[PDB]
């Protein structure tokens, strides 16, 4: 409030109702603080499922089947890559894993756009499509197979210019 | 020609006397009638003492075990519940002794013509129809059953509401089949059922027609 | 430094706003509080219920410091002198009262 | 043939707002998202109003004389409509959000609870010709302090009770003199007020709270006024009254709480007639028949609607619409049933002729993705993301089997052999068409050869082949029977994503991502012709978009195609707002319907007026009766139909063929000529008249001499009439005479009489074998009950 | 299993009443809870990774009605059984 002085700090050391969230904001450019909190709460949900299923008797067909269901569904979502572990589930499911699964980051590693902000600008301007249908909101976690079948929308200036540079434009497809 | 001038035409009730017709109404009523009871059964909703009295195995009395030596309670409690609703509904409104349906049947018997009875029977609601047919009477003289049989036979002669008359007959056989079978060979009921059978063996041509049409239709469309 | 949020489930919460911690949380057995005003000579909250009763609350203990029967029906509004000496209550049975607090 | 009216809506029997009964008590009006569904109870039918609104309907009401219907959405936009013709008369704009509407039991005027003002309008005359501005105010009152939460008229139309969140209930009068009489308030009451009612004699006023308190006020003495004669209480744990209704002529109070409990009480003595729990979600609306016998309950969370009869404890109807969105559709091989699969796994079987829900199936877990029948009345297969293809009966209503792969792989599309013996399912994580056997169960094999997910499959039901189409920009025609296992790959220009097949079994129609519906001949593996679709598609804009609704390819293609059963027409639908009806042989569009005008749904505005529910058609089909077609979309199962036939569509007329001439032909007894002229005119009433005119002893001659051009039309008419006509052996003599006189012709051109024979056999199967089966049962019962010896 | 070396909360009277009066009710409690919270999780993830709107699946005595019924409501189980299996 005023960077209050030494003695008044000592009297009031805790009166401020006014930074990993911001660190990720800068490193992988996630959209908002509520977004980051969402990812954290997701990770906590997974953790608590692990704890309660472990509390369930390990020698139970129900518990073991539900464990395999959960782990397979997570693998299909592509947050993680392995299948043979559970301590993997308790440790490496991270806001980092989810945010690298985020679409513009997928565009960047798959190399659609050179930067995360350019990727998000392209999503806004409506140039990408996943399978048939296109995507407008960056906060779109792409499944394994779908992220494998991402590419541009047709007849967009971006694809036209790419092909022009390659000198492989082909107006029959009205590329 | 007024139908012409308004370019709209209404279907005739019944084309001719020899022509079977159906009830002017839904086709679901037959199924609902024939399967009303099971609908009820599937549509019912879903739902200490100070001195205990324990046994020689439950407590440590294996000696009495080695020399080893509530349904009626639930029946009593069920009786009690029955009493409870029985005196919970206590409306003393003044209602006629003889119900409209059974009365109307009675003067129909008196006049030997059941037209009004058939009219009201068709106008009933399915739950009602089942209720009254189940709650007929089976005393010695069998008058009510004989009259109802006569009414149904008269209707089948009328050649209208063919489906509902057959299904009413089947409902009667469902409910009071036991008594009619038991006191079979009693002359009055025998005569009534014989008239009914006469009309029905007259009508079997419909079965013939349906079987022919189906056989030919399948043959043409798949061969 | 205290934020008082009376509402409809019938409930009164003192939220310290500097440190940011819900100081107190007192249920009112009365009902949806109709009006509300603070005595500033005293800093005690006057709620006005649907019974026709004003009730004086303080964040320390979970029972009304005091209760007054102002009007019949509900109490639309209550306002308090700056000296905390006089109060005016208006109740939807076309009634108005001036009270010596 | 190319005209369709929106005739029905299946699924979502109740979405939001007031539920009402009709005057006669024979009809229940429910508000679905935009429109109003009418359920006719005694004749077991349904119906849906053609007009829509702009947003969700928030309140309805029916004039007591059963003529007018006011319906108001959430912004004062009100539409006043007629019934006996089903047309929109006017639409006015009450500017604040309405909360409730009521027609005074006289009918002269109606009141309107909006916010905290009471508004009272007169109501327009119907017999009056369409005026320009017919709405006129009658009074406005503003005595409240918060929202007017419920309303009630008196039996005489002179007094209005309004209950408001101010914790109060007000008696207003309609006149000034009676204002002087009773302009009175009602205070002294706990949490909220949720209903107020006059008694039968109107000296007692009941007020029902929200906490669960009932107050009986009664104009008694301590120069005296409105004491609180008695207090009754419900006692629910924490449940709270959500909606109340009071039938005065039998003193019923039906109350529905928020826990899903609802109770019926007899009021003055206040006894608990009964109490039931409809579900774990709040009961949201209540109403009572006038004769006091039927209770209607609506719960919004699942979209579930109940009509109960408490006298006899019998459920007149108890339906619950889908929750999420009808993902896919299938018609029964004769046309009676329609099975729809949600995004939940709920697979519901509806009956058409009475728009009801015969059954549900829940054995799936994740979203169902495709549903299909056999060429038989027995079975039905479903495919879900569960990783399973499940085979159900429909006579016992139970799973035969759960086909599945090996790695629990999700299945996008399904197809089934005509013989019902082989089941094919195409995934998206594997792009191999897995093929199971029906009777054995263990999967035969994996037809491989695509690359990239297998978009769709279907079987030619004459050569019994299958075309499988994939995002590999390719179609692949497999013959998989008899020693060969032979493949044939065709290429399209871009990602095929929908497929369908000529009923004769010679051509495929595939919609790709450019939006061109190409059409191929199979045996030649060549392209007969394509139909562009890019320009005749009305996409929708998104409020969260940065671009236009034209220059975006958001839904510029068709994800669902289906043929007609003459093989001449195509219906198409996609993620767009439009359902386009093309025709094959001449490559043009016949019609384009707009699925919904509802600005709440996202892609519905073309230009915005200066995450969210989008509108999309997930799957379309024609009807095997070819008089109607259904589209399963985000808002349910829309069903367009032709069963109006208000249209002069004559055929090969000539100057001397007039209705009067037809009547003269009847009088002069050339029945053949009369029938021929009747069809040449092609008018339903004249056809009906002559058809029921001609006599039995002459039907065979006519059936002999009908011309071969008119054989198909007569067969079709007879079928579509004999369903809902009661002259059975009239129709059956007719059909028998027709088949007898002309059978060989039909056998030689079976593909031309397909729908005709389908309808005929549907009539005979569904409503002739039933009568004869009951007849047989009675005949045998009588034989046995007479023949055997008695008891004892 | 394991014994309880803590003092028993209910005396002989009560334990004999208990002996006087699905495996473990606690087991079904935990099962139901984990099922609900897992439904919540899959909801969250489908919202994140789908393309089309998906609604919150649901919310989570006295006689109850059953609105779903996987039979036509007029079919008797005697008629849904097949002769081989009876």
């Amino acid at each position: 409030v005023r960077k209050l002085k030494h003695h008044e700090q000592k009297l009031l050391k805790k009166v401020d109702f006014l930074h990993r969230d911001t660190q990720v904001m800068r490193t992988y450019h996630i959209q908002n603080r509520e977004d980051y909190h969402k990812y954290n709460r997701i990770c906590g949900d997974i953790r608590r499922l692990a704890n309660k299923l472990s509390l369930l008797p390990p020698t139970d067909p129900f518990r073991r089947k539900h464990e395999q269901l959960l782990l397979d569904k997570l693998y299909a979502m592509g947050v993680l890559t392995t299948k043979s572990k559970i301590s993997d589930l308790e440790n490496k499911v991270t806001v980092s894993a989810i945010c690298r699964r985020r679409l513009p980051v997928i565009m960047h590693r798959l190399k659609m756009a050179e930067t995360i902000q350019d990727a998000v600008k392209f999503i806004e301007q409506g140039h990408v499509r996943v399978g048939p249908n296109l995507i407008n909101d960056p906060a779109y976690l792409v499944t394994r197979n779908m992220e494998d079948y991402v590419t541009w929308v047709d007849n967009s200036k971006i694809k036209k210019t790419l092909l022009r540079y390659r000198n492989q434009i082909d107006d029959f497809d009205f590329s | 020609l007024n139908d012409i001038d308004f370019n709209t035409y209404t279907s005739l009730e019944q084309i001719d006397k020899e022509l079977l017709t159906l009830s002017i109404g839904p086709r679901s009523k037959m199924n609902t009638l024939l399967h009303l009871d099971v609908i009820r059964k599937r549509s019912k909703p879903k739902e200490l003492p100070f001195f205990l009295q324990l046994s020689g195995e439950k407590v440590g009395d294996e000696a009495s075990v080695r020399e080893g030596i509530h349904r009626r309670d639930q029946e009593a409690q069920k009786k009690l519940d029955a009493e409870e609703q029985m005196n919970k509904f206590k409306v003393t409104g003044r209602l006629g002794f003889e119900s409209h349906f059974t009365k109307q049947l009675r003067e129909g018997s008196q006049s030997k013509d059941y037209s009004s009875l058939l009219a009201t029977l068709i106008n009933f609601s399915p739950a009602a129809v089942d209720l009254e047919i189940r709650s007929l009477n089976s005393f010695e003289p069998f008058d009510e059953i004989v009259w109802f049989i006569d009414a149904l036979t008269q209707g089948l002669k009328s050649n209208k509401n063919f489906e509902l008359y057959e299904t009413f007959m089947s409902l009667l056989f469902k409910a009071h089949g036991d008594v009619i079978h038991a006191n079979n060979k009693n002359q009055d009921i025998a005569s009534a059922l014989q008239n009914w059978e006469d009309v029905h063996k007259k009508e079997d041509r419909l079965d013939d027609l349906v079987k022919f049409c189906m056989g030919v239709a399948a043959f043409v469309t798949t061969a | 430094y205290l934020l008082v949020t009376a509402g409809e489930t019938g409930w009164l919460k003192y939220h310290d706003v500097s440190t940011g911690q819900l100081v107190s949380e007192l249920r009112t057995k009365a009902g949806p509080t109709m009006a509300m005003a603070q005595n500033p000579w005293n800093a005690v909250m006057h709620l006005g219920h649907s019974n026709g009763t004003v009730s004086l609350w303080s964040p320390s203990m979970p029972e009304p410091l005091v209760k007054l029967l102002s009007a019949r029906g509900p109490v639309n509004s209550i306002a308090i002198d700056r000296s905390g000496y006089y109060m005016a209550t208006t109740g939807a049975d076309r009634s108005m009262k001036i009270w010596d607090i | 043939k190319s005209d369709f009216k929106f005739s029905n809506l299946l699924g979502t029997v109740y979405r939001q707002g007031n539920i009402t009964f009709s005057d006669d008590g024979k009809q229940l009006l429910s508000p679905v998202g935009n429109r109003v569904s009418v359920f006719d109870l005694i004749n077991n039918k349904s119906f849906t109003f053609e007009y829509e609104h702009r947003k969700n309907i928030a309140a309805i009401d029916l004039n007591k004389q059963g003529t007018l219907l006011i319906s108001i959405d959430e912004d004062g936009r009100a539409i006043l409509v007629n019934f006996k013709a089903r047309n929109v008369l006017h639409h006015f704009n009450f500017k604040e959000k309405c909360s409730a509407v009521k027609f005074s039991p006289d009918g002269r005027l109606f009141a309107l609870a909006s916010g905290r003002f009471l508004q009272i309008w007169k109501t327009p005359d119907v017999n009056k010709d369409r005026q320009f501005a017919p709405f006129v105010r009658h009074r406005v009152h503003a005595g409240h302090f918060q929202d007017i939460t419920s309303l009630t008229w008196s039996q005489d139309s002179r007094f209005i009770l309004t209950t408001s969140k101010d914790l109060s209930a007000k008696i207003w009068s309609v006149d000034s003199e009676e204002k002087n009489l009773a302009a009175t308030t009602f205070n002294g009451h706990r949490d909220y007020v949720m209903g107020a009612f006059f008694s039968h004699d109107q000296e007692k006023i009941y007020t029902v709270s929200k906490d669960g308190a009932v107050f009986v006020w009664e104009f008694t003495k301590r120069k005296y006024s409105w004491r609180i004669t008695k207090k009754h209480f419900f006692y629910a744990n924490q449940a709270k009254v959500k909606c109340v209704t009071f039938h005065p002529a039998t003193r019923l109070l039906a109350v529905g709480f928020t826990s899903g409990e609802f109770r019926l009480y007899d009021l003055p003595d206040f006894t608990l007639i009964q109490q039931l729990s409809m579900g774990q979600n709040p009961v949201n609306t209540v109403s009572v028949n006038q004769t006091g016998e039927w209770l209607a309950f609506g719960s919004s969370k699942l979209g579930q609607l109940l009509v109960y009869e408490w006298q006899s404890e019998s459920y007149i109807l108890k339906q619950q619409g889908h929750f999420d969105s009808t993902n896919s559709l299938a018609y029964s091989p004769d046309g009676s049933r329609v099975v729809t699969a949600s995004e939940d796994g709920k697979i519901k079987v509806w009956d058409i002729t009475s728009g009801f829900c015969l059954a549900t199936f829940e054995e799936h877990t994740s979203s169902v993705t495709a549903v299909q029948f056999a060429k038989r009345g027995q079975v039905m297969f479903s495919s879900s993301l569960d990783g399973t293809v499940r085979a159900w009966d429909l006579i016992r209503y139970r799973n035969f089997r759960t086909f599945t792969g090996t790695e629990r792989i999700q299945f996008n599309c399904l197809a089934v052999d005509p013989s019902g013996e082989v089941v094919c399912a195409g995934s998206l994580d594997n792009f191999d068409i897995h093929v199971w056997s029906v009777q054995t169960g263990q999967l035969l094999d994996a037809l491989s050869g695509h690359e990239g997910p297998v978009s769709c499959l279907s079987f030619s039901q004459e050569n019994s082949v299958l075309a499988s189409a994939s995002w590999d920009k390719t179609i692949r025609i497999w013959s998989i029977f008899g020693r060969s296992q032979q493949v044939e790959p065709i290429e399209v220009y871009s990602d095929v994503l929908a497929l369908s097949m000529r009923p004769d079994g010679k051509e495929v129609a595939v919609s790709t991502l450019k939006g061109q519906i190409s059409i191929f001949n199979i045996e030649d593996a060549k392209q007969v012709g394509n139909i562009d679709c890019r320009k005749d598609i009305i996409s929708g804009r998104f409020n969260q978009d940065r671009f236009t609704a034209k220059n975006s390819e958001r839904s510029k293609f068709f994800t669902t195609i289906h043929y007609s059963f003459d093989g001449m027409a195509i219906v198409a639908g996609g993620n767009n707002n439009s359902i386009c009806l093309y025709d094959v042989p001449n490559e043009v569009l016949l019609k384009r319907f707009i699925v919904s005008r509802n600005m709440a749904l996202n892609g519905t505005l073309e230009f915005l007026n200066s995450m969210r529910p989008e509108v999309r058609v997930t799957s379309v089909q024609f009807s095997p009766t070819a008089n109607a077609f259904a589209a399963a979309s985000t808002e349910g199962l829309l069903i367009y139909s032709t069963n109006d036939t208000i249209l002069f569509d004559p055929f090969d007329l000539d100057v001397d063929v007039t209705p009067h001439s037809t009547v003269e032909a009847l009088r002069e007894k050339q029945f053949l000529n009369a029938l021929v002229m009747a069809f040449r005119l092609n008018e339903e009433y004249l056809i009906n008249k002559v058809y029921e005119a001609i006599p039995i002893k002459e039907i065979p001659l006519v059936a002999s001499n009908i011309p071969a051009i008119y054989l198909p039309r007569i067969l079709k008419f007879i079928g579509d009439f004999a369903i809902e006509s009661q002259h059975i052996e009239f129709n059956l003599i007719w059909i028998k005479a027709l088949l007898s006189a002309s059978g060989g012709y039909i056998n030689e051109h079976k593909y031309l009489f397909s729908t005709a024979m389908r309808s005929i056999q549907r009539f005979i199967v569904r409503v002739a074998k039933e009568v004869v089966n009951t007849t047989t049962d009675n005949k045998y019962t009588y034989r046995f009950l007479v023949s055997t010896d008695g008891s004892m | 299993f394991e014994l309880s070396d803590v003092k028993s909360s209910k005396s002989l009277a009560e334990i004999y009443e208990d002996d006087y009066t699905a495996l473990s009710e606690e087991l079904q409690k935990a099962h139901s809870e984990i099922s609900e919270l897992y439904a919540n999780l899959v909801y969250k993830l489908d919202v994140l990774s789908s393309v089309h709107f998906v609604p919150k699946p649901a919310s989570t005595e006295t006689p109850t009605i059953s609105m779903e019924d996987a039979q036509p409501l007029y079919m008797s189980n005697a008629s849904s059984l097949a002769p081989q299996e009876i």
